[PDB]
């Protein structure tokens, strides 16, 4: 209807079109114009201009200061480092270069730098550059530790805290103990001087750091430490955040019933404070589709990973790890849903994309390309069973045959040789060495697969029941051993009753293996009744996943905060 | 679809 | 394995093998043997020496007092209908005959007749002959009449309950009345002397007469009477027949709560005592069916509807009014359940048997061929609007108006002018002008049809929404009588919200009909506010489509008897 | 299409 500008917005473009003469004006506005202004510089394209002073740390800890605008913040910093310009290497280096100068200056100046590295390193682990954030948070920690204040063991922990999540997303477990048992270095030393300090968000990481290494039981130990810690007073980005990790201890602990309440929760206390554009409800998200992926709720599970995905597609740029997480969440989901149907277009699209981010700015040698590299060889080995061409079977399925040893390096070397992700690593392999003609390696990798996952985790577990149907698959299709392929499909279909019941989507290809063992070994009365339980699995299956997106299953106010917790504590 | 979904 | 059959069996093939020599001595085995030696002469193919029996009346008494092989009685007697012998008019004529002989004798003997010619009767009405179960139910009702004492006077009503049967399924609803009210004077002669006499299968069948004569206001009052005379000591069969007539009655009143409960409890008793493969259950089924297709669950009711027809079927095999009647009730259930594919083989296919076997056994002035030509008639249409062929389009386009017209005359003379279905074959008369492109006497069906049916049935109600949707899709379509439309569709909205809530499957062709309208009225505005809405619908659609079979819905003793009809009666 | 099922 032709609204006229605003005389601030008017203003902006006068002032944005002079910069070069004004840009040492500019530094002197009130936070709100010098953001805006600076905005403008991006939205102008001029990302030079604006680069130049987001190299500074000074000019950058005065845009950090608007609250509401890091929405436009953090999609401005993200198209500063795919421009070209390493500003969040320069921040993290001006910002411990800067606060090394302060060591034996007053503890008023002392206590300033650490709410600047905050308000940056908590920035920059919010924007996903955690190599670069610990560099601001190690800095944060050196000032706690030279004056012995009752305030400073406070903030020691407060550090401790994120410093030990800057280390869970760039795969430092190995230094994420170190750091926890730093935290309780001044967590007990506070504590002695009439203060109990909340362990809430502490204990939380190592509820993801654990999780991380496949910890579940020891997960889970601190996954009820950290929830018993939970009051109404804590900030709700620490309350979301415990939610989401005692979510995914719950799930890989094969226990549901009080996983659903906790995420279910977190997805609504995450849309009410922040919103439903937020870079904090996009991480219950990815945290709450690994939910429905795990409960077999999966045709919801990809709009759920896909809004996760536009969120961080819209706040964080084109390449950013925040986004490849999103896209190789996505990917394993596509390829989980449209697996069935084997088409997988969409799906390598993303698995192509979550690597093409990784590899971009995380080293080659780095743990995240461990997920991402075995998304993409999943997709490419059926991918090529799915065509007819048999150079590019042959091709495809060597091109996923470097990504699976590579990925097991990464898990090998980082999480040691037992321990599920290596073990998980291992099934991949029989699959793709099945699929390669090389059959007598596919069972000792399966055999080695299983005596991992069942040994850690258990005798009754999803993830060492869903490689026993590819090892009980293999000994049926294709090497012709039916005497251990029945007790194999059995067992895998008796624990995916146990924890699933009759709906679970894998029975298909149990039930439709049980077919092929019978038909080449006789017993033809069993290829009728599983051929009815594969038809009374066929209709049972098109009654449940029509039900509505799981983004509003959530509602508004279902329930109330210090009572889900209570409510999974006494169970 | 010989097989089941990767882990 | 071939395990030997009996001796039983043995000897039942080797005395049909010399039957003809023997077939005087067959008469007089006992009832459980004759039934067998009957039922392999059926099974061998030689109807035509099996029907030189069930011609007489005493053989074919002897025959029927085997209840455990009715269903075997009836696909035989049904088999002999249809290889030429009409054996049902013939029973009916020599039990009149020999009534009308024996009514000047004494009352051991007129019990006995009266008690044959109800087991007989019941087996014809069951097997679908009611112009020939009349006169046996006349019969016995004349013998009830010479003498006035109490056991005679008791029997006179369920000689009049059972002649009631036999002309609401026989569509004639001009001597229901006169029937019934027979039927309360010797009911009221029989209250006079300090014994009641339980009003249940009558008022029940007064329920069934007023629902197919569409009196739907008196109907439920009907129901209403008769569910208050239901106790624990009636029979299972009464007891079913009144559940699922109210059923049907509570239907047509848009009153949708109780008449689930009804139906499900109809369909447990049918399911219990008799079977799932007993006529009776059938019928509970085709009720049942009717449910569905009113209310939504279209692709449920065309499942139970195919239960129903298999049932009869095989009770049934062959031309016969009940396999007719399953047929015309599945075709328009196809109908509808097809109507978005548009594809019509099948329907047309169950359309077509069902007036090919009305026309065969019921003559051609005669009230079920409405409700079946009429039916084919709604496919013929379909078929017409989803083919390119301009000729095939007029051809089946000409011949629906003929099936819609003489379905109509015989609405209008058994019925009359005002009634609900002859405004439903106004209604269809209308839409079959909107589609041979005669849109000028289109309108004119479309308000006769609405203004006999709110009068009647009120100004809100389904089928008038029907009909003005009809009306509105008239006008916005072709006849671009633009500022009509959206009040009618407005209507039609509200009504089906009002019942079905969002989820009625008309909506979709009423936002349609908006999307139309809206895109040649300007208010650009709104084209997408409603196309919104059309998603949400096939969303809602799409995650509502995912329904437990009907047929186990009720599952296995979901409530009691005495139960359900007390809620029934005090959620009133 | 074009309009609803007959009644
Ligand atoms: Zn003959």
């Amino acid at each position: 209807e032709w609204i006229p500008e605003t005389l601030y917005n008017t203003a902006i473009s006068a002032v944005v079109d002079n910069y070069i003469r004004s840009r040492r004006d500019i530094r002197s506005l009130p936070e709100n114009i010098q953001f805006d202004v600076y905005y403008k510089l991006y939205q102008q394209g001029r990302l030079c201009q604006l680069g130049s002073e987001f190299c500074e740390l000074e000019v950058f800890a005065k845009v950090l200061r608007a609250l509401d605008k890091r929405h436009l913040l953090h999609h401005c910093f993200q198209a500063l480092m795919d421009h070209g310009v390493k500003v969040a290497s320069v921040l993290a280096y001006s910002f411990s270069r800067r606060c090394s100068y302060i060591a034996e200056s007053d503890a008023a100046v002392k206590e300033k730098a650490i709410q600047v590295g905050f308000v940056l390193g908590g920035f920059l682990s919010d924007a996903g550059w955690y190599s670069d954030a610990e560099k601001v948070f190690l800095s944060c920690l050196q000032l706690c530790t030279l004056h012995d204040e009752m305030l400073h063991w406070f903030r020691a922990v407060e550090c401790c805290v994120r410093l030990l999540h800057v280390r869970n997303g760039n795969c430092k477990y190995h230094l994420g103990e170190e750091t926890f048992k730093l935290a309780q270095t001044y967590m007990d030393k506070l504590s002695k001087h009439g203060q109990q300090a909340n362990k809430a968000a502490l204990y939380g990481e190592l509820c993801a750091l654990l999780f991380a290494k496949s910890h579940y039981d020891e997960a889970y130990k601190w996954c009820i430490e950290a929830m018993k810690e939970i009051t109404a007073g804590l900030p709700v980005k620490v309350v979301v955040d415990v939610l989401r990790q005692a979510s995914k201890a719950c799930v890989v602990k094969r226990e549901f019933k009080k996983a659903e309440q906790l995420i279910k929760h977190a997805v609504y206390l995450a849309r009410d404070h922040f919103g439903s554009k937020h870079p904090k409800y996009s991480d219950t998200l990815l945290d709450y589709g690994f939910y429905l992926l795990n409960v077999d709720n999966i045709c919801q599970s990809v709009a759920i990973y896909q809004a996760a995905l536009d969120i961080r597609q819209s706040v964080f740029g084109g390449k950013n790890i925040h986004v490849a997480t999103a896209h190789e969440d996505l990917a394993y989901s596509s390829y989980v849903h449209q697996y069935s149907s084997g088409k997988f277009d969409n799906a390598l699209f993303h698995a192509e994309r979550a690597i093409g981010i990784i590899t971009h700015i995380l080293p080659e040698d780095h743990l995240l390309l461990a997920s991402s590299k075995r998304v993409k060889a999943l997709i490419l080995e059926e991918i090529a069973i799915d065509c007819h061409n048999k150079e590019t079977e042959q091709r495809l399925l060597q091109e996923a045959h470097d990504l699976h040893l590579s990925s097991l390096q990464l898990a090998k070397k980082a999480f040691g040789e037992f321990n599920v992700q290596t073990a998980k690593h291992y099934g991949n392999l029989g699959r793709l060495y099945q699929s390669m003609r090389k059959f007598k390696e596919a069972e000792e990798m399966h055999i080695k697969a299983i005596q991992i996952k069942e040994q850690l985790l258990g005798q009754e577990d999803y993830e060492v029941a869903l490689s026993v149907g590819h090892l009980a698959s293999l000994y049926n299709y294709d090497m012709n051993q039916y005497e251990n392929a029945e007790k194999l499909y059995l067992r895998s279909i008796a624990i995916g009753k146990k924890l699933f019941g009759e709906g679970y989507s894998g029975l298909e290809y149990d039930y439709r293996g049980l077919i092929k063992l019978y038909n080449s070994i006789g017993n033809y009365e069993k290829v009728f009744e599983y051929h009815n339980v594969l038809s009374n699995w066929n209709r049972l299956r098109d009654r449940q996943y029509s039900v509505t997106d799981a983004l509003e299953d959530v509602s508004t106010s279902p329930q109330s905060t210090e009572e889900v917790v209570q409510s999974f504590l006494i169970s | 679809l010989t097989r089941n979904k990767g882990p």
